[PDB]
């Protein structure tokens, strides 16, 4: 879904 | 696509009483992506519950949401006066989100018959070529009411409109206003103008009428 | 606090296109979803579409595709709503709503922050002040009710007071109706003691700001 897209980026900017 | 249906259409309960509003999806919502919103007259909706059961900051703990599928109950353990409002449910588990049709949570109270008043058109309006006749139903409960216009005993249909007020903040009644619009030429041609009101608080229908030019 | 401030309401000709803007302040803008939701008079909210400004990812409802555009300006944290091919079915209040933020970030998906709304009326009639007519108390007494009928104005809204604000208890001012002429009409009434009908003057104060009109009309027994 589109409403989860923003969450993906949030796990992405949560760095390694 | 997934259709959201809320129940009941109108929920009438007492201040301090326990409330449960149901929301049903035409197909299962994935991952519980279901939110509840509260809306008072004139304001944007306010989010009360998200992700089935999670409550945002600032929402009082008396609000809770549950479901696990297609049947989401918003529960209010103790209806405070400010909690009477329209409530909407929304699914957002798919890429096309949708809202339910709303449940109206209103205050419950003693049956009250409407006070009925009829107003003929003013001479000033009559000079414009149009006649509006107004029937007022004052301070009644429940909100269901039937208004029929009769002109010389002939039932009218298609030349009137009506409107209803919000539930009164002091006495919990409703009021209703219906306007019958005729040309001046159709007016005058007739004598007796009447509004007939049927309501749960009335043992039988109430008719208020006047004779034109008297 | 996160705040969304929308542009002002407008009347649009049928067949034209309307743009609504939403200025977003408060906090993070670029990495959260902004959605547009509309609500027609007497109806529930309807989701129209959304944008993630970061890469201008859009999602449009099926029923609006071909007519709806959503845009976002990261330089001014402003999201736009464009709706073409207008018809009377698009008359509504339009809301710009942002998904929530929870703890150290996370998108909540649910619409936590809302704009004040933009009232869009799709119609034709020119701006026109009302005609205010009295609703005079019946001679055939039985408390009495009297009022004023505010007919044939466009667009909304009209405000009504009684006795210059001095009379409030028992006043009911009804929602407007849209007439077949395309003009609105509403009725405001008040109940008062019958024994006052001969001695207390009652004046209804109507203001229609779009046409710069105000009329105060005395209502007395016929």
């Amino acid at each position: 879904n589109w409403f989860d897209i923003t969450n993906w980026l949030w796990y992405i900017k949560k760095k390694k | 696509d997934v259709v959201m249906t809320q129940s009941p259409g109108t929920l009438s309960l007492s201040p301090g009483e326990r409330a449960t509003l149901s929301c049903r999806a035409s197909q299962s919502v994935s991952g519980g992506a279901l939110a509840w919103y509260q809306q008072k007259p004139g304001q944007a909706p306010r989010l009360l519950i998200y992700d089935t059961s999670s409550r945002p900051t600032g929402v009082p703990g008396r609000f809770s949401g549950s479901g696990s599928g297609t049947d989401f109950s918003l529960t209010i353990s103790r209806l405070e006066p400010e909690d009477f409002a329209v409530y909407y449910c929304q699914q957002y588990g798919t890429s096309q989100s949708t809202f339910g049709q709303g449940t109206r949570l209103e205050i419950k109270r003693t049956v009250a018959a409407p006070s009925v008043f009829i107003f003929p058109p003013s001479d000033e309006q009559l000079k414009s070529g149009t006649a509006s006749v107004v029937c007022l139903l004052n301070n009644f409960y429940p909100r269901e009411a039937k208004v029929q216009w009769k002109v010389d005993n002939a039932l009218q249909s298609g030349n009137s409109q009506e409107s209803v007020t919000e539930q009164d903040s002091k006495d919990s009644t409703y009021s209703l206003s219906s306007t019958l619009t005729l040309s001046k030429a159709d007016y005058e041609k007739h004598k007796v103008y009447a509004c007939e009101v049927t309501h749960q608080g009335l043992s039988s229908p109430v008719t208020k009428s006047f004779n034109r030019g008297e | 606090e996160v705040q969304l401030v929308q542009s002002g309401g407008e009347v649009k000709r049928p067949g034209s296109s309307v743009t609504v803007s939403c200025k977003a302040t408060g906090g993070t803008f670029s990495t959260l979803a902004f959605n547009w939701v509309r609500q027609a008079p007497g109806q529930g909210p309807e989701w129209m579409g959304g944008i993630v400004p970061l890469f201008s990812i859009v999602n449009y409802g099926q029923k609006f595709q071909g007519r709806l555009t959503i845009r976002a300006d990261k330089s001014t944290t402003t999201v736009f709503l464009d709706l073409s091919g207008l018809t009377s079915a698009d008359t509504a209040t339009y809301y710009c709503a942002r998904e929530g933020e929870g703890w150290f970030g996370k998108p909540l998906r649910a619409f936590e922050f809302w704009g004040q709304g933009t009232v869009i009326t799709v119609s034709s009639a020119s701006t026109k002040g009302p005609s205010v007519f009295p609703l005079a108390p019946s001679s055939k007494s039985t408390t009495a009710a009297l009022g004023c009928l505010v007919k044939d104005y466009f667009p909304e809204p009209v405000t009504v007071s009684w006795n210059s604000g001095a009379l409030t208890s028992g006043v009911h001012t009804f929602p407007a109706v849209l007439q077949s002429s395309g003009l609105y009409s509403l009725s405001s009434v008040v109940t008062v003691p019958s024994s006052s009908l001969g001695t207390q003057t009652y004046i209804c104060n109507v203001n229609h700001k779009p046409s710069n009109t105000k009329v105060d009309k005395k209502v007395e027994p016929k």
